[PDB]
């Protein structure tokens, strides 16, 4: 059998080590085509897709495990509680953005530079999209869960 | 056990075609 | 390229975006008289007295038109190939003489000294990249 | 009358092994 | 694109050059004593494959043969 | 004697005035300038549609497009779809309409992720439309279509279901 692990690129001096988890065809496709790394997207559209995923994500833990779980307004608490995180998450982006960020970095799974995240404007446009998509994703998860009995009722 | 068909049938009718045609269409248009 | 466009109001059969994107050809000719001639793609037009010019989407439209002009006793028809970068080339009569008549500068191209009957069997030529007609 | 549920779930988990090797076989042929 | 092959049995009718719409063909001289005329296929990129040349060839069978092959915008006659 | 026979072949005659013209000034082009194609009314309408309007961002174009289509596609599923004679008829229209919007957004992204060829110019709109000639512009258009499309269908759902109170 062949040797699986190899040095990063041609330089063995560097830290990285090529491995299946790091540099397989399947993983490189998935990671490099994720919104943060996908080619041919603007900084705004990257944040919207990310926030829409996280907004729809964070609704669940609050509603099904937070307080007022066994109550009529359980699903409503998940929506409001989730939006509180997206606002804080948007604030963290703006602070990391308004403070001069150092830079993005390339690795083996993403050899080329990621995108125009090497400036304040790239992260600020990302932040504005995160709040929009994040509030949207949570609102979507609320209506599906609250009206899931109806959709199944159909 | 009959709930498997409810999940698998629409996956075969909708999801698998969309994934295949989307992959193939972009694949046949590469350069 | 210098010449007057034949006067016609226009037609859906004509140049498309392939002209601007990929390539367009242009035919030029000189007339003794202003006459009426059928266009290569639909309609009629009034060719001017001298130095007419027409842009055609394909090379076939021009030589097809050139045959019609010969029936009007016009043999000074010339075709050009216009690329999107403005490059123009003298395509059809690359030599001034017509293709039918002979000239010394020309040379043989894709000539087989054998007969078609003497072509090699394809089983003799497989897994080699060669074709029988070579 | 019908196979138990746990048996049916097992047959699906076993079905990944032909599917995995089928995917690896196919990608090998394309090279 | 397509390939137009011309064989030894040419006699110099010139009809192949006339029937051609795309001017793929040209009549060239022969150094030999046979005649001052042989058909050629200098610009095969414009060959569309309409086989009009093979209809105007008066041989026992074709001295000039058109073998189809790879396609292009020009060989398919697409004005779009 | 001649009521009209003398009037023909005169430029002053109203019949001789020509409405149709060559595309631009070159007759060798394909199109023909007609009232449907090159009138000021049609030129104003088409050129100021969201796809062609001057000085708009690609995201704002799709939101205007999606809000229209989202609000349109609710109708066929509700009144004419299945379960049209049930209490939840209007609900089925909201889900089915959003379904097309997702497929519509998926088609936009596929046409986007495939390097698009060009955006063309015509008589009705002489200038090119916008920055739809790039992989980036079409992607922002798709994300906007999905937002407006879901919003428009909800608006149609709210008005129709709450029409009796209105
Ligand atoms: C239900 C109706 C209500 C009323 C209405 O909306 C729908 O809104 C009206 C709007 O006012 C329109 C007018 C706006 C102004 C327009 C102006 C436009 O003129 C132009 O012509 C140029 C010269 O070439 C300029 O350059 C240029 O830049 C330009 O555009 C012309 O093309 C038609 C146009 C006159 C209009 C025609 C149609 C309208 C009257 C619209 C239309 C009836
Ligand atoms: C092979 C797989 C498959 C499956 C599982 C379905 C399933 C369905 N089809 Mg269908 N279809 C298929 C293939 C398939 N189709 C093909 C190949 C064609 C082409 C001929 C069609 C053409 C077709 C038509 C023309 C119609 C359907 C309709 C329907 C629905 C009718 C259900 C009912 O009784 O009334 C309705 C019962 C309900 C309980 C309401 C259903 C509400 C929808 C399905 C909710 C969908 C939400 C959706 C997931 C959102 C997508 C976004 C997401 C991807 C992110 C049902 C969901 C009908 C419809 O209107 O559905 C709405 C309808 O008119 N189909
Ligand atoms: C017995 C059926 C059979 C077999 C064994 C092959 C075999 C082959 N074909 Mg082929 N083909 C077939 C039928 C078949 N063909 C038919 C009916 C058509 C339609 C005309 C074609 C059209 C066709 C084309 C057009 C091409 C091939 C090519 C090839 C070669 C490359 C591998 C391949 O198919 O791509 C694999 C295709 C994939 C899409 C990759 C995914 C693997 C399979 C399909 C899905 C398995 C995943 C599974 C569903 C998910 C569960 C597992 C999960 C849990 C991980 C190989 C010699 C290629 C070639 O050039 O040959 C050298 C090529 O270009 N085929
Ligand atoms: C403790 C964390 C947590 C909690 C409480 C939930 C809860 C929920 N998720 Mg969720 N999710 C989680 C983590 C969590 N998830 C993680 C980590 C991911 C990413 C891997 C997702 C991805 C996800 C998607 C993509 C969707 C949900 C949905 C849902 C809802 C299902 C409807 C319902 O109530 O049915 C009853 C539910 C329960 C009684 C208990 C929860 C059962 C869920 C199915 C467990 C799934 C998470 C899994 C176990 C975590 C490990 C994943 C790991 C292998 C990566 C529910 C509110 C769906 C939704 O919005 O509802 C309409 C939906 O579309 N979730
Ligand atoms: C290979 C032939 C074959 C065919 C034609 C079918 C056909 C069908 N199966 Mg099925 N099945 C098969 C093998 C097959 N099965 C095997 C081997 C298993 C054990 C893992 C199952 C387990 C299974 C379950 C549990 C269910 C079905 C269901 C169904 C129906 C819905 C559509 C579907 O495929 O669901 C999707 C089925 C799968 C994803 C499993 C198929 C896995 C095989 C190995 C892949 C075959 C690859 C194929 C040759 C690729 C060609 C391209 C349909 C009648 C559903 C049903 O009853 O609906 C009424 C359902 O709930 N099947
Ligand atoms: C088969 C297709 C179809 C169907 C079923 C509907 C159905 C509906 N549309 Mg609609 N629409 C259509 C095509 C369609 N439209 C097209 C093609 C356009 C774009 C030209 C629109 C633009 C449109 C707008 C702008 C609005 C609607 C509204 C409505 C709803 C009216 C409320 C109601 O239920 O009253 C009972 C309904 C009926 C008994 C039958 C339908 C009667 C409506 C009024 C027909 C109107 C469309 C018109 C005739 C299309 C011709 C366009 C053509 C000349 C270009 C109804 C659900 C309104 C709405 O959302 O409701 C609040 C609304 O504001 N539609
Ligand atoms: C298997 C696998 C896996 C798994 C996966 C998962 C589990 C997923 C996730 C999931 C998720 C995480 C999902 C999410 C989604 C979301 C969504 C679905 C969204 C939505 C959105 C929306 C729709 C919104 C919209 C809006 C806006 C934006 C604004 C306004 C409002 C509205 C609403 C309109 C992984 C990859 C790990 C690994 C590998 C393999
Ligand atoms: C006469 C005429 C005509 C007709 C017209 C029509 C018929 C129209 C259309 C119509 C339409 C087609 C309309 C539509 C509209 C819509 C709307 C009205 C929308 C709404 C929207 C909204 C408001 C949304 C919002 C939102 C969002 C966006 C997100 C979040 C959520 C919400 C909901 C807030 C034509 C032009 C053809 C031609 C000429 C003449
Ligand atoms: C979803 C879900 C589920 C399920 C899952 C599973 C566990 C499944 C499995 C199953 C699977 C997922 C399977 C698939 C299939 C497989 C296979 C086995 C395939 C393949 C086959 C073959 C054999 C192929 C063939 C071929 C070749 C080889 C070459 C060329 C091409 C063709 C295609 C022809 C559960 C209930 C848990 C949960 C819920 C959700
Ligand atoms: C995937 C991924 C990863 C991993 C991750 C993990 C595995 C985990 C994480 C983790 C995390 C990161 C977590 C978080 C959590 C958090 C929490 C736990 C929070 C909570 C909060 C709360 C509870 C609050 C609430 C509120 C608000 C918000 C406002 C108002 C007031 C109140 C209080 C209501 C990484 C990074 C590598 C990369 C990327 C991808
Ligand atoms: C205006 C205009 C125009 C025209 C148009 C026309 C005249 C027509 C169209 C047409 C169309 C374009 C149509 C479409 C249709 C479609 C349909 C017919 C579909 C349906 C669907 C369905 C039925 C499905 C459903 C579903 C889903 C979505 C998901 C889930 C499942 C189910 C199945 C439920 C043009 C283009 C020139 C240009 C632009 C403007
Ligand atoms: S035999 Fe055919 S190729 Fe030879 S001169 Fe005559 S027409 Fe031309
Ligand atoms: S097939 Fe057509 S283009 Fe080719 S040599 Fe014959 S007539 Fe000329």
């Amino acid at each position: 059998n062949r040797e699986v692990v190899f040095p990063a690129g041609r330089d063995p001096q560097w830290g990285n080590l090529e491995t299946p988890v790091n540099a397989s065809p399947l993983v490189k496709w998935f990671i490099n085509n994720l919104p943060a790394y996908r080619p041919g997207l603007t900084p705004f559209r990257r944040g919207l897709e990310v926030g829409m995923a996280h907004g729809y994500f964070l609704f669940g833990p609050f509603a099904k495990l937070g307080p007022l779980r066994d109550a009529a307004n359980a699903n409503l608490a998940g929506l409001l509680g989730a939006i509180g995180l997206v606002v804080l998450f948007t604030l963290a982006l703006s602070l990391y953005a308004n403070s001069n960020p150092p830079t993005a970095l390339a690795s083996v799974t993403v050899p080329n530079p990621p995108d125009a995240f090497q400036s304040k404007e790239g992260w600020n446009n990302f932040a504005s999209a995160f709040l929009i998509g994040g509030i949207g994703g949570a609102v979507v998860a609320y209506f599906l869960t609250s009206n899931l009995a109806l959709i199944q009722g159909l | 056990a009959s709930f498997l068909s409810s999940i698998f049938v629409p996956v075969i009718g909708w999801v698998v075609p969309i994934a295949t045609f989307s992959f193939l269409f972009l694949y046949i248009e590469r350069e | 390229l210098s010449g007057k466009t034949p006067l016609f109001a226009g037609s859906t059969g004509g140049l498309l975006t392939k002209a601007v994107e990929e390539e367009k050809y242009a035919i030029t000719w000189t007339s003794p008289k202003a006459q009426v001639f059928e266009l290569p793609t639909g309609g009629a037009a009034t060719m001017h007295e001298g130095e007419n010019l027409l842009y055609i989407a394909r090379k076939e439209y021009g030589i097809a038109l050139g045959g019609q002009l010969r029936k009007f006793k016009i043999t000074n028809y010339k075709i050009y190939r216009i690329l999107p970068s403005g490059e123009t080339t003298f395509i059809h009569p690359a030599d001034g003489v017509f293709p039918e008549k002979v000239n010394a500068g020309r040379e043989k191209v894709r000539f087989n000294a054998r007969s078609i009957g003497e072509n090699p069997n394809p089983s003799q030529v497989k897994f080699s990249g060669k074709a029988t007609y070579d | 009358s019908s196979i138990s549920d746990t048996q049916v779930y097992i047959a699906l988990v076993v079905a990944l092994i032909p599917g995995l090797l089928a995917w690896r076989l196919a990608t090998e042929l394309y090279k | 694109s397509h390939t137009v092959k011309i064989y030894d049995t040419c006699i110099g009718c010139t009809q192949c050059v006339r029937a051609c719409p795309t001017d793929v063909l040209e009549m060239v001289p022969w150094d030999g004593c046979k005649a001052a005329q042989v058909a050629s296929s200098p610009r095969t990129e414009d060959c569309v494959g309409c086989k009009r040349c093979e209809t105007a060839c008066p041989t026992d069978f074709l001295s000039i043969r058109v073998y189809l092959g790879a396609e292009t915008t020009r060989s398919m006659g697409l004005a779009y």
